[PDB]
DNA sequence: TCGAGAATCCCGGTGCCGAGGCCGCTCAATTGGTCGTAGACAGCTCTAGCACCGCTTAAACGCACGTACGCGCTGTCCCCCGCGTTTTAACCGCCAAGGGGATTACTCCCTAGTCTCCAGGCACGTGTCAGATATATACATCCGAT
DNA sequence: ATCGGATGTATATATCTGACACGTGCCTGGAGACTAGGGAGTAATCCCCTTGGCGGTTAAAACGCGGGGGACAGCGCGTACGTGCGTTTAAGCGGTGCTAGAGCTGTCTACGACCAATTGAGCGGCCTCGGCACCGGGATTCTCGA
């Protein structure tokens, strides 16, 4: 059964931050579960706020607002800046 | 002459090494038997994943050490080093578990 | 609650059929038959040089089977004290037991071998079957009438055979709750009725009714009439026994030299008797027709009776104040 | 195969081990069984809810993802099991 | 308090399997049209908020003061820590059976989607009593002398 | 432990009313009827994880066993806190007035939706080998009696 995960991108960004490091597959699964958790969190919050806004379209403004609702302080600030830079890069082409 | 460390000291080192260690501190089979006993109460002859029951025991023990932790804290506020059941009860009370 | 100085090295005791005499074994290997009424020793028998660890009265009471630690079993007439018969085996004998309805027959539980039923008339022997063939430790007992043989192994397996054919009439394995077996420490029966008890290695006494095992058939799941234990101390039981009627059950905590007393129907603990904290509890027995209990600990026997409200409390004795019921003509002439 | 009394299968040494992990020095006896009770009560919920999932799952075996979604619904989510 | 002893840290060496790397092998990602539409936006209201200001007053701040709980200290009991011993069953390794879990392939029952019509719901008026409020009263309860 | 006095509180009363139950006309979501697809349901198959047992081990649990350590009870004092009474103060009513901004309608349009054609990024599966886990042994450091 074709099962999808992210541990490959985990290894990728690890090498991006720590090239000389290994991981326990256990820890990879833990991190992936964490990925899923934050994803469902942000998605549910975005859908809920759009419902409050009666919006049927979830866009990057919703993304940023919901992250700010979720992440604290500089975590949220850096995340907002990063998402902004990335969407700017993608929209540049 | 025989030597005996002062009280707590050995238990203190036990605390230190347990905060050092990370693995479980509960024997697997007894926990599993307890889980299945609890299960038959709601429905009999139900099977389980070893991963599932490992998760059960890990999450339990986590909740349990958290309870022990904040009850320790409360007993600090109780100015005692011995624990009292009322500490646990009222901790659950603050934990909304009442 | 009353001991006896006249006997020493008390190791094992056994009430007669009517609870009038008590044959106690001693470390010297002597039988001391002591009387309850005269409160004195009735007989001394040179049984063995080896201490006696198993003693049983005959139904008529005129025969006693004794087992030495020398693997020497011997029958003795209580009036004379002669060794009527004598046999020896391998795997030293753990227990002897007269057949309750045929004193010619006697079952013997050895240490490592299967229990064997012998007769006194003919020096023959019938080896009783073993379920797992590797128990090496099976206790066995006649029922109240001697019609069936209950054999329990170190692996919790329980076989009910018929005393004549040794055919498997019932079977079941007791559980430690979850899935495990437990060493069957002992099987006891009631001299009245059909309720019997099992002492096991789990320190939990299990009370059943043999009819329910018979109707349960071979390899069934019979539940106990009762489950009895020290939920407070989790104490083993060196020796237990019913009451004479069969509605009270006692257990001997050799760990702390105490005696627990529960009921049968409800099963609630009647009471607890505390002995000398320094004494090691060894043997326990109940008077068959009296609330009297004999205990053997550190070679010393103690007696535990139970008296009624009288012996000083018998005007008309009352317990609580009584409001006088005044009559209609209470003040009339 | 009817089970029972595995709650006391929890050893007092195990309890005190967990306590030392929690950083506790002196403990009373009255706790352990009390502790056990709580333990039971705690798990009292999840398994049921878990098998509730398995209830809707129409299956005879119980899986981890059950307790995952339970602890989630119990606000005590856990990682490392999908 | 300077040693003895004990639990621990660290070092080298052994052996291993998970971490990882690579390999077939897709289906899910991309690309590109195409379309109906979510909302972006403009452009109106209007109203609820926002501030203004005055008037009354219940409320707030501080005082003094009793006082009584917080706190600090002592001695006791008992009791839980530490260690020693004895017992056991968790574990671990292996085996085995099957029963359920997952899979795929059909098959079709039910729901989404459409269109019609109207009737229950909703905004909107409308008398109107449950209860808010005030007052005098009768009952309960504290606090201090006896 | 009681009684007397103070005080605070539950009660009946009266009326005021403004929420509130009630009724409307008008609107549109709900019902009713019809069509399609395809998620769901069923079944046969495979696998294979689980649940069961069996034997040996010991680390671990049970249990016992002092015994110093603190839980706890009590006991003195004192400082901080209730309290009732002062004081002054913003809080609330209320009513005024402006509008900034919600809050509504009407476009029109970019924007995914969606489908179709294409495929390589990714995933199950297969070696592989090296940090890592274990072990044994030596050296270090805490601790409890001087």
């Amino acid at each position: 059964t074709r099962k999808e995960s992210y541990a490959i991108y985990v290894y990728k960004v690890l090498k991006q931050v720590h090239p000389d490091t290994g991981i326990s597959s256990k820890a990879m699964s833990i991190m992936n579960s964490f990925v899923n958790d934050v994803f469902e969190r942000i998605a549910g919050e975005a859908s809920r706020l759009a419902h409050y806004n009666k919006r049927s379209t979830i866009t990057s403004r919703e993304i940023q607002t919901a992250v700010r609702l979720l992440l604290p302080g500089e975590l949220a600030k850096h995340a907002v800046s990063e998402g902004t830079k990335a969407v700017t890069k993608y929209t540049s082409a | 002459k025989p030597h005996r460390y002062r009280p707590g000291t050995v238990a203190l080192r036990e605390i230190r090494r347990y905060q050092k260690s990370t693995e479980l501190l509960i024997r697997k089979l007894p926990f599993q038997r307890l889980v299945r006993e609890i299960a038959q109460d709601f429905k009999t002859d139900l099977r389980f994943q070893s991963s599932a029951v490992m998760a059960l025991q890990e999450a339990s023990e986590a909740y349990l050490v958290a309870l022990f932790e904040d009850t320790n804290l409360c007993a600090i506020h109780a100015k005692r080093v011995t624990i009292m059941p009322k500490d646990i009860q009222l901790a659950r009370r603050i934990r909304g578990e009442r | 609650d009353g001991t006896l100085d006249c006997i020493s090295m008390a190791l094992t005791c056994t009430f007669n059929r009517w609870g009038t005499l008590l044959a106690v074994g001693c470390n010297d290997g002597r039988i001391v038959i002591w009387d309850f009424l005269t409160r004195g020793i009735a007989k001394i028998i040179s049984a063995h040089i080896h201490p006696v660890c198993s003693l049983c009265w005959s139904r008529d009471g005129h025969k006693l089977v004794s087992a030495s630690t020398d693997n020497i079993v011997s029958q003795w007439d209580v009036l004379s004290g002669d060794c009527d018969q004598r046999f020896r085996f391998p795997s030293p004998i753990l227990k002897v037991q007269y057949h309750p309805r045929d004193q010619n027959k006697v079952l013997v539980c050895p240490m490592k071998s299967a229990p064997v039923m012998l007769t006194l008339s003919d020096s023959k022997h019938v080896v009783l079957p073993v379920d797992d063939d590797s128990d090496l430790n099976v206790v066995a007992s006649f029922d109240r009438r001697g019609e069936y043989i209950y054999t329990g192994n170190a692996k919790g397996k329980i076989l009910v055979l018929k005393t004549d054919s040794q055919d498997l009439v019932a079977s079941f394995r007791v559980t430690t709750g979850t899935s495990n077996t437990t060493a069957i420490k002992s099987i006891e029966f009631a001299r009245k009725g059909s309720c019997f008890l099992i002492n096991t290695a789990d320190r939990i006494i299990r009370v059943y009714d043999g009819r329910e095992i018979l109707t349960c058939g071979r390899d069934g799941e019979p539940e106990p009439m009762q489950k009895l234990q020290d939920l407070v101390n989790r104490t083993p039981w060196k020796k237990c026994c019913f009451s004479g009627d069969g509605e009270y059950i006692v257990a001997g905590s050799a760990r702390q030299h105490a005696l627990y007393i529960w009921e049968k129907s409800i099963g609630n603990l009647v009471k607890i008797l505390h002995g000398t904290r320094g004494e090691l509890l060894l043997d326990v027995a109940w008077h068959p027709v009296r609330p009297i209990i004999a205990s053997i600990s550190s070679g010393v026997v103690s007696i535990w009776a139970q008296n009624q409200v009288e012996n000083w409390s018998a005007f008309k004795e009352l317990d609580e104040n009584v409001e006088y019921e005044e009559r209609e003509s209470e003040f009339d002439i | 195969k009817v089970l029972r009394d595995n709650i006391q299968g929890i050893t007092k040494p195990a309890i005190r081990r967990l306590a030392r992990r929690g950083g506790v020095k002196r403990i009373s006896g009255l706790i352990y069984e009390e502790t056990r009770g709580v333990l039971k009560v705690f798990l009292e919920n999840v398994i049921r809810d878990a098998v509730t999932y398995t209830e809707h799952a129409k299956r005879k075996t119980v899986t981890a993802m059950d307790v995952v979604y339970a602890l989630k619904r119990q606000g005590r989510t856990l990682y490392g099991f999908g």
